[PDB]
């Protein structure tokens, strides 16, 4: 099979900016025969179904906004967003139709780039109703932070959680280009009250010092 | 020096495109209006064409340095081959509308490697001596055509030994290639000599000349006396005419087919004996007249 | 123009046969191919066939326990897949490419269907429980918490409450159900005065549940 190998795996530009990504085939697309390279560009949204963007390596589809050229031959191919907007973030991928099996690379998240936002960190206790049930979900919310990366770590009465937790993250905010980030602890009634102090601390880029939002059972 | 052939049968001798028993003769199919097989041509006077070795160790084989990316090809014993000479070194395999799985084995090293060869991209391109190493190592190999499959591209493609592959890049064309091969008409069809190729498909592989028969041709270098060969097929036992035949000067052979009665409903096991040099419009009797 | 199956749940061990109907210009003219993406990761292609010719072929790993098939009289072709296992979770894509001969086929995608989601598990269908997250700026939201299968939808006072919202993607919990929250910030004078209602719909299970947000 001809492999297909994109680069970078993430990829964040400035409004405006231009975006390159690469792609690379194990084996040469290019048919003696006629010419062409057998490639492919696509960009999906979330939720959505692939749609084309560029094939024989530089030619646009109808309808594509003239921003979005392809370049390249043989083995390396190259995607560019010459001046990026806020409706092309999306994964781009590229695809070979030489020979089958068809296949992809593995996908090129584009993002827009803004200036560094420190998250705001919230925490809420497990509801009232919840705990009747029988389980105590704790919930630490990272909202309209930037860039991506953040950590998340729990401390019950001080005591480091792990293997107990499970993070979401939004994908990014087409209004301000932030994301969000939920962290939800979640712990048997019998655990949750047999401890007072939960805490939620959050590093991140965008902060000089760590943040921890902490309450008391029942408080 | 008189002009002959081999006495020896046919399905005793080999293919001149790679080192398979011959076991039948056939026929092109009729849209097949010609061939241009590069290797297995030899004129009957002794001229080695294309990428034509003397000797079946030659054939359907490569060798070059691979460095991971592309093998460059020398000729078989290492010294260096010169586009000028020809599509390819000699004994390069020339089966079009296939792809090929190629042995690879190194002096002084334990283990073979099967090498998969799509002949379309733009880096195959021997006439250049530079092929893609799709996953060959870094090191010296000689390679043996062992099976055949499908093309990879286009896609859905059928074997199709009729072919020769594109020896040229996608800019350049591969130079030196073998003259095509016509039926001279008025009955006259091409004969080949077939045999069973292993892959996924029941592959039968066309050839021109049996390989013995051209290092017989390479050696006596017989002058060329007249426009045609004429030739009986005989049968080895009891010496009996099984069919006209004539062997033309660039080397193959024709016969007038009748069709359930051509050169494959023939025995395989039979000798071709030169008879007399004949004009080029000599008539043959019709295959089981 | 490729229109695909409904959503299918199915437990390990079964099978599905999923459908892609176009129409008959397209079916006769095209390559039929079956592209899956598992959660959050690429594109796979699986296999195709063109119907004119019905000609098929498959990728090694889809070999054995996938079979692509196509009703010229309804102008739809499927794709079963057997033996399913919990990574055979995915999206399963309909897509097709120009097809003039059964050997000139190399073509990129012409269209795409809207996709069919395939969930492989032993869960039961269960709507949600839906838990308050109780509150310059306040932030409240709503735990949508227990639910199967994939997918849920969650707005804010039937819509009107846009600004600030954030609904995060489901997270698939070692009990097997889905779980997400939905979270918005609002003025912190707003608490006593206006009213926060989180609309959450499990379509799925016919769940619809309004749970308001009270400090
Ligand atoms: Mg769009
Ligand atoms: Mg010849
Ligand atoms: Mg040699
Ligand atoms: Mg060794
Ligand atoms: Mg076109
Ligand atoms: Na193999
Ligand atoms: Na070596
Ligand atoms: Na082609």
């Amino acid at each position: 099979e001809i492999v297909m190998s994109q680069s970078p795996d993430s990829l964040a530009v400035s409004l405006g900016e231009r975006a390159t990504i690469n792609c690379k085939s194990s084996q040469s697309v290019l048919y003696k025969s006629d010419k062409k390279n057998y490639l492919a560009w696509y960009q999906q949204k979330s939720g959505q179904p692939p749609k084309l963007l560029i094939y024989w390596a530089s030619t646009r589809e109808s309808g594509v906004p003239d921003r979005f050229s392809g370049s390249g031959s043989g083995t390396d191919f190259t995607l560019t967003i010459s001046s990026l907007q806020a409706e092309d973030v999306a994964v781009y991928y590229c695809q070979q139709y030489y020979s089958i099996p068809r296949t992809f690379g593995q996908g090129t998240k584009v993002d827009i780039k803004r200036t560094a936002a420190a998250p705001s960190v919230f925490i809420f206790p497990p509801s009232d109703e919840q705990l009747k049930s029988g389980t105590a979900s704790v919930v630490c919310l990272l909202n309209n932070f930037y860039p991506r990366e953040a950590k998340v770590q729990w401390k019950v009465d001080n005591a480091l959680q792990s293997g107990n937790s499970q993070e979401s993250v939004t994908e990014q905010d087409s209004k301000d280009s932030t994301y969000s980030l939920s962290s939800t602890l979640t712990l048997s009634k019998a655990d949750y009250e047999k401890h007072k102090v939960y805490a939620c601390e959050v590093t991140h880029e965008g902060l000089s010092s760590p943040v921890t939002k902490s309450f008391n059972r029942g408080e | 020096r008189p002009f002959t052939l081999p006495n020896l049968p046919l399905s005793s001798l080999s293919n001149s495109r790679a080192p398979l028993p011959i076991s039948s003769m056939g026929i092109s199919p009729d849209n097949v209006q010609s061939v241009q097989f590069q290797n297995g041509r030899c004129t009957l006077d002794g001229r080695l064409v294309g990428t034509t070795p003397v000797s079946l160790s030659h054939v359907a084989k490569i060798r070059g340095t691979s460095n991971g990316t592309v093998i460059n090809l020398t000729e078989l014993d290492g010294t260096p081959f010169h586009p000028f000479e020809g599509p390819a070194p000699i004994g390069f395999p020339d089966l079009g509308g296939c792809d090929w799985h190629i042995n690879m084995t190194q002096f002084g090293h334990s283990s073979q490697t099967q090498y998969d060869v799509d002949t379309t991209p733009d880096t195959f391109v021997p006439h250049l001596g530079s092929i893609q190493a799709n996953g060959i190592g870094s090191g010296n190999y000689v390679g043996v055509l062992s099976w055949i499959s499908p093309p990879s591209h286009p896609s859905g493609s059928q074997v199709d030994l009729w072919k020769i592959p594109n020896y040229g890049s996608s800019i350049t064309e591969a130079t030196h290639l073998a003259p095509s091969v016509y039926p001279p008409g008025f009955g006259e069809v091409l004969v080949f000599f077939m045999s069973k190729m292993p892959g996924p498909g029941a592959y039968n592989l066309p050839c021109l000349l049996p390989q013995e028969y051209i290092s017989h041709l390479a050696s006596e270098q017989a002058p060329t006396v007249g426009e045609a060969a004429l030739l009986h097929y005989v049968d080895p036992d009891t010496g009996r005419n099984l069919g006209e035949f004539k062997a033309y000067p660039d080397g193959f052979l024709t016969c007038v087919p009748n069709a359930s009665s051509g050169p494959q409903q023939l025995p395989i096991n039979g000798v071709f004996v030169f008879v007399s040099w004949v004009s080029r419009f000599y008539q043959l009797k019709p295959v089981g007249t | 123009q490729l229109v695909q199956s409904g959503a299918e749940v199915k437990k390990p061990g079964s099978s599905v046969k999923v459908s892609c109907r176009t129409s008959g210009d397209t079916f006769n003219t095209h390559a039929i191919s079956w592209v899956r993406q598992a959660p959050g990761q690429g594109l796979e292609w699986m296999g195709g066939i063109i119907p004119i010719f019905a000609t098929t072929n498959y990728a090694n790993k889809f070999q054995g326990t996938v079979t692509i098939s196509a009703d010229e009289s309804t102008s739809t072709a499927y794709l079963e897949v057997r033996s399913l296992r919990s990574e055979d979770t995915a999206v399963y894509y309909c897509a097709s490419n120009r097809a003039n001969r059964a050997d000139d086929y190399d073509y990129y995608f012409d269209y795409w269907g809207q996709g069919t989601l395939v969930t492989v598990s032993s869960a039961s269908f269960k709507g949600p429980s839906v838990f308050p997250l109780a509150p310059g700026t306040a932030a409240l939201g709503c735990l949508v918490k227990d639910y199967f299968p994939e997918p849920v939808t969650v707005s804010w006072n039937s819509g009107a409450l846009t600004s600030g919202v954030h609904t995060f993607p489901a997270v698939l919990q070692s009990s097997g159900l889905y779980s997400l929250s939905s979270v918005v910030t609002v003025p912190s004078s707003s608490l006593g005065t206006q009213t926060y209602i989180c609309n959450v719909n499990h379509k799925p299970s016919n769940t619809k549940v309004d749970k308001k947000v009270e400090p």
